[PDB]
């Protein structure tokens, strides 16, 4: 179960930063000292307890970019299973960005024509708020109309900064195209909802903190899944503090944050507040052995 | 003795000797048994200063072959007891004062069998215990030692080691040219650094 | 950065008597000099923490002190030592240098 | 001899456009030849693991060779500099002369753009810097121009920097199977070699230099350890000055080498052989009896060939004496010229085991040696005693046998 | 059995005060470095070896479902000899063991792969 | 020098897949102050 992540991108464009941040557990501060990545850096992160990936951190400047599509071509993108390019809001060569997917599709689409694209508009901090979202558009529909013309009919796109947490949302998103029994795991989310009686369980990642599968797939907000991503990254880098590791959280007995396995953590709001916690636990230790 | 005098340069060193090759006014810096291999970066980087403590003496027959006796003999007046200022803050600001020039206080063995043929030596001082102080400094020029009881006359005698033909006197002037920062032609230097040497302060004074 | 008189490190070593101290323990005295305790040592063993008596040999090493360089200039230094470097060149390009990086570090 | 550098150039971490040549010499050499810089680029500018270290690899017919430098400082964009002096030579030579020049020139540059970013600001873009807190190609055709002509060269960049490079040959360390019965000879005159800074050890053992002196006997007349006139000696191997040779008796076992064809051979061996082996007068050595104008290369030639495996010297000169008087040559002399023209050898005696009462350390350092098979020069050495006494004192000790080899 | 004293061991994961991550790389030239001699020199440590690359197409030579999977997809195998001749014995020491042990080695890997993986 | 020694200190198995390269096999796992001196 070894999957071929690409991340490829124009020079700065914060390939490294994503990388960092998502896997290697850097903050948004700790990014600034990161150098220029030389050639295609590889690094090899086992997500759950049976998916490795292969993460490709490529290099994003001309001498190199140059050298993917000359001599390289061969060996960059075959069995590769999701391409991410990040592209640069700051960025005042769009047409060569643009130019330079091209030119990365169409390898993709000659070698290995079943991968997926994914394409994150970073930086997207620096820009007025105003202006945000109808950029993400502006660009978009021209990435559509450059990604339908070397196959691939479908591109999803994400308006990503490291200073927010739609990093969160966008590679969960990229992820969890690659988990392997989605379908299993989301009727056993919706069994055990059902029987806890639960208004909402989310099942993540332990290490990346990345949301895996949700039970709904009162108004609430869209955009909770990611901020709940960002506010347990932030609450594992606390508790690094005390030397110890995260085990459970409860809120108003009515949110259970729980270790459900060594390699997924559940997020768990109920319906009723006069449960008992221990028969929420109980029940929680009763499913550690089901998904596994 | 300021320098050791090898019979031939082709001989080795005999057993381990080089590292008895130390000067004896820096000799305490050094820990007692770490290697010296430690403490190279640590001169340049951080440099030490001469220890209060000195841990050699002459023998019993050096005192018979090349010194000299004085005696002093001080109590503060009646007008510095007007101020808090008894015999042991006079002791403690002659001590005081006998530093800064170089001396280096006597406390080990050596100066222990120098008492003994002739009680108890002191290096730090502490005036709430003890009421009656001994001790010895040295420089190569002259050695002190200081001696005090309850009564409050505080003596000191001195043994100067006497000048060996006057070394000062036989070797040439030497006048070099020196070019500081400022100038651009090589003056004239204006002192004799041969015959230029701190002086023997005269101590009773 | 502060100067202590031969007299004020006896003084101080004075006050430390009968008194156990700890690796980088900030002394204090007269409410402005700052000490630091970088190294105990007892039977050649460089311990953690140790106990100061009538006979410990304290030493009051300065991290902030005059220096005077004496530089050779004579017929040696424009040879070349047998890896194929000057001596003055050793001297300007990785003696100073390497001196002035350890005294920033 | 050195090989001649082919190709000097500059190389440079651009933030946007990458690694590149900035600058290079001779102009478009590269792409004549065919090195292209999209194969090696990630050894020229590398992961900084690889960099401060002198990376040598093989390029085809080319070998490049280049210490990679990357500076780490905020000031820099990316919070890195990264460049590279890279030299490249055929390969069928030995870089080896050439790697302490661009060890010490990285190392050079390194700590003048730490100093006072002199490469840095050289290139005239602000796009190498953050923006919020001298001619390299001159260099360059200095350096391969006076490396290739002169293989030297001192060529100013600044008020106060200046590349200063000279590329000295390397040479082979010498033997560590220097012994105390190995006497040294001199191929030069040492000396119009002594200066002012020599060892004084070097000094004294010059003058007892001869031919004919053991090292304990150099020793012991120039009031020296054995140990530094060891070392001394091996230092004036190292300069390929001094040989070693054996110690002349007349109870040697001198024979004939492979190489005796040598003094019909070379057209400069016999005459120099006529003119040294001949005593100056008529000595009087030439004149005692067996028991109470210059010779001819025929002569020598036949008492060269003469000796054997078995014939020890005092035989062989009781079996020719008269030839070796009446032609008036020196025994010593003779036997001196074919060893340093290593047409005859040494048959060395080795005492295997199968008087006065000397001392404990004597009989000590006597098992010792005969424990380790030493020959019988250097058991005489150390004892300080002939052939006759030792065989004498080992026969005491217990049976024996000498093997001539 | 010296090489697995606690005194004389290090880690898997580290060759030399180098990562095996490293290592891979650095030791795994391009397509034009590939198929010739890799004399790679970093501080008296000669990397020495005869990378065998495929060609344009798949083959090798021109004359458990893991293990087809992994023959369809490697490229390249390298055998790299680590080495610290002395610098007056360089260019003898990597050229004989070049000549005698890499070469033939090498080729008859290449050959053992191209028939039978 | 005519006395042999073959400068060796260890083999590296090296070998590229499309997941990018790897280190298979190396046999002395000595660390580099025993191998050297
Ligand atoms: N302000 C801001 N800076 C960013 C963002 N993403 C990346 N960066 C900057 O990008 C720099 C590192 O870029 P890097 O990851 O090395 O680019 P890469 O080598 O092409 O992958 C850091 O100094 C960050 O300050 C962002 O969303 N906002
Ligand atoms: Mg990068």
């Amino acid at each position: 179960n070894r999957k071929k992540l690409l991340l490829m991108g124009r020079s700065g464009s914060g390939k490294s930063s994503m990388r960092s941040i998502i896997f290697s557990n850097y903050s948004a501060f700790d990014t600034r000292r990161l150098g220029a990545t030389i050639d295609v850096e590889h690094s090899h992160l086992r997500f759950l307890g049976n998916m490795t990936l292969n993460l490709w951190d490529c290099g994003g400047q001309d001498v190199f970019m140059e050298n993917y599509f000359t001599k390289q071509k061969d060996h960059i993108f075959q069995m590769v299973q999701v391409l991410i390019h990040v592209f640069d809001v700051e960025s005042t060569e769009v047409l060569k960005d643009i130019e330079i997917f091209a030119k990365a599709l169409k390898q993709l689409r000659k070698y290995s024509p079943d991968a997926k694209i994914f394409v994150l508009l970073h930086k997207m901090d620096l820009v007025q708020l105003d202006k945000r979202e109808e950029l993400f558009q502006i660009m978009m529909k021209n990435l559509s109309e450059t990604s339908s013309e070397f196959g691939f009919p479908n591109l999803i796109g994400f308006p990503t900064s490291i200073w927010d947490e739609s990093l969160y949302k966008a590679w969960s998103q990229i992820v969890c195209s690659l988990i392997p029994n989605m379908s299993n795991h989301q009727s056993n989310l919706k069994k055990f909802k059902e029987i806890m009686n639960a208004l909402e369980i989310i099942l993540f990642e332990r290490t990346t903190f990345l949301v895996i599968c949700s039970s709904n797939g009162v108004l609430l907000d869209p955009k909770r899944f990611e901020k709940i991503s960002n506010i347990m990254k932030n609450f594992k880098q606390s508790c690094t503090k005390l030397k110890s590791g995260f085990k459970t959280l409860i809120l108003n007995n009515n949110i259970y944050v729980s270790e459900l396995s060594s390699n997924m953590v559940c997020f768990i709001v109920l319906k009723d507040m006069n449960i008992p916690q221990e028969l929420v636990l109980e029940n929680i230790k009763k499913a550690k052995e089901f998904f596994q | 003795e300021t320098w050791v005098d090898i019979k031939s340069p082709s001989i080795p060193v005999s057993s381990e000797f080089a590292n008895e090759l130390l000067p004896i006014r820096w000799k305490d810096v050094w820990p007692k048994y770490v290697a010296r291999k430690y403490s190279k970066w640590r001169s340049f980087t951080t440099p030490a200063e001469l220890p209060i403590t000195i841990s050699d003496f002459p023998s019993k027959d050096d005192f018979d072959r090349n010194f000299i006796f004085r005696n002093h003999s001080v109590t503060l007046n009646t007008d510095q007891e007007q101020y808090n200022q008894t015999y042991k803050d006079l002791l403690r600001d002659m001590i005081y004062m006998r530093l800064l020039t170089g001396f280096q206080i006597c406390v080990g063995r050596q100066v222990e069998k120098i008492e003994l043929s002739r009680t108890v030596v002191n290096k730090y001082l502490d005036f709430n215990q003890n009421d009656a102080f001994k001790l010895y400094l040295m420089i190569d020029s002259e050695i002190h030692r200081i001696t005090c009881s309850s009564s409050g006359i505080i003596d000191v005698e001195r043994y100067l080691r006497k000048d060996e033909a006057n070394l000062f006197d036989q070797v040439p002037s030497y006048i070099p040219l020196v070019k500081t920062r400022y100038e651009s032609s090589f003056r004239d230097a204006m002192i004799d650094p041969l015959h230029v040497k701190r002086e023997s302060l005269n101590w009773n004074q | 950065d502060c100067l202590l008189n031969r007299g004020d490190m006896w003084v101080l070593s004075s006050k430390l008597v009968d008194t156990c101290v700890f690796m980088d323990q900030r002394l204090a005295f007269l409410d402005s000099i700052r000490g630091t305790i970088k190294g105990i040592y007892r039977n050649g063993k460089k311990i953690v923490s140790g106990y100061i008596g009538e006979q410990t040999r304290i030493i009051f090493r300065s991290e902030s002190a005059r220096l005077i360089f004496l530089i050779q200039i004579t017929d040696e230094m424009w040879n070349f030592e047998e890896t194929g470097e000057q001596l003055f060149q050793k001297m300007v390009n990785s003696f100073f240098p390497k001196i002035f990086k350890k005294w920033k570090d | 001899g050195f090989v001649p550098i082919h190709t000097i150039f500059y190389s440079v971490f651009h933030p946007t456009e990458g690694s590149k040549i900035k600058y290079e010499f001779p102009p478009n050499n590269l792409k004549n030849h065919g090195i292209n810089f999209n194969t090696f680029k990630n050894y020229i500018i590398p992961k900084p693991i690889l960099c401060h270290k002198l990376i040598t690899f093989k390029y085809g017919t080319y070998r490049i060779v280049c210490y990679p430098v990357t500076i780490n400082s905020p000031i820099y964009a990316r919070n890195f500099f990264s460049f590279n002096f890279v030299f490249v030579f055929p390969y069928d030579c030995e870089t080896s002369p050439y790697e302490p020049a661009i060890t010490r020139l990285g190392k050079m540059f390194k700590v003048l753009e730490e100093q006072n970013q002199l490469l840095s600001k050289s290139e005239r873009d602000p796009v190498f810097f953050d923006l919020k807190v001298f001619s390299i190609q001159d260099l360059l055709m200095r350096i391969f121009q006076d490396l290739n002509n002169y293989s030297e060269c001192l060529i100013p960049i600044d008020e106060g920097n200046a590349v200063d490079i000279k590329i000295f040959p390397l040479l082979r360390p010498p033997t560590t199977c220097v012994s105390l019965e190995d006497v040294p000879l001199s191929s030069v005159n040492l000396k119009k070699i002594i200066d002012v800074n020599w060892d004084p050890t070097m000094m004294s053992i010059v003058p007892y230099i001869d031919g004919l002196n053991s090292i304990a006997k150099i020793s012991k007349l120039s009031n020296s350890d054995p140990g530094l006139v060891i070392e001394c000696i091996r230092h004036l191997i190292y300069y390929k000055c001094v040989t070693l040779s054996d110690i002349f008796q007349f109870s040697n076992i001198y024979a004939p080498s492979s190489l005796i064809r040598n003094f019909l051979t070379d057209p400069l061996m016999a005459s120099d052989c006529q003119s040294y082996v001949t005593f100056p007068e008529v000595s009087k050595i030439s004149n005692l009896p067996l028991n109470k104008f210059l010779p001819t290369r025929s002569c020598l030639f036949d008492l060269y060939r003469s000796l054997s495996q078995g014939q020890t010297l005092k035989t062989w000169y009781e079996s020719k004496y008269m030839i070796l008087k009446e032609n008036n040559i020196d025994i010593r002399r003779f036997i001196t010229f074919g060893l340093e023209k290593r047409i005859i050898y040494r048959c060395y005696s080795f005492p295997v085991m199968i008087m006065p009462k000397l001392s404990d350390e004597e009989e000590g350092i006597l098992e010792e040696s005969i424990r380790n098979a030493e020959t019988f020069d250097k058991i005489c050495v150390l004892l300080s005693k002939p052939k006759l006494e030792v065989e004498s004192y080992l026969n005491e000790l217990g049976e024996f046998k000498v093997i001539n080899s | 059995e010296i090489f697995f004293e606690e005194e004389n061991f290090q880690d898997i994961n580290k060759i030399l005060e180098f990562d095996n991550d490293f290592v891979a790389e650095f030791c795994s030239p391009e397509r034009e470095m590939c198929n010739t001699r890799f004399e790679f020199t970093v501080d008296n440590f000669c990397f020495l070896g005869l990378p065998i690359h495929v060609d344009s197409q798949g083959r090798w030579r021109k004359s458990e479902r893991e293990k087809e999977d992994l023959g369809k997809n490697m490229n390249m195998f390298h055998v790299c000899f680590v080495m610290n001749p002395h610098l007056i014995e360089y260019n003898k020491r990597i050229d004989d063991m070049y000549q005698f042990v890499v070469t033939r080695l090498s080729l008859l890997l290449r050959y053992v792969q191209s028939k039978t993986s | 020098e005519c006395l042999p020694n073959s400068c060796l200190l260890g083999v590296h198995l090296v070998i590229s897949t499309h997941s990018g390269p790897q280190i298979v096999y190396h046999y002395p796992p000595s660390n580099t102050a025993f191998l050297t001196n």
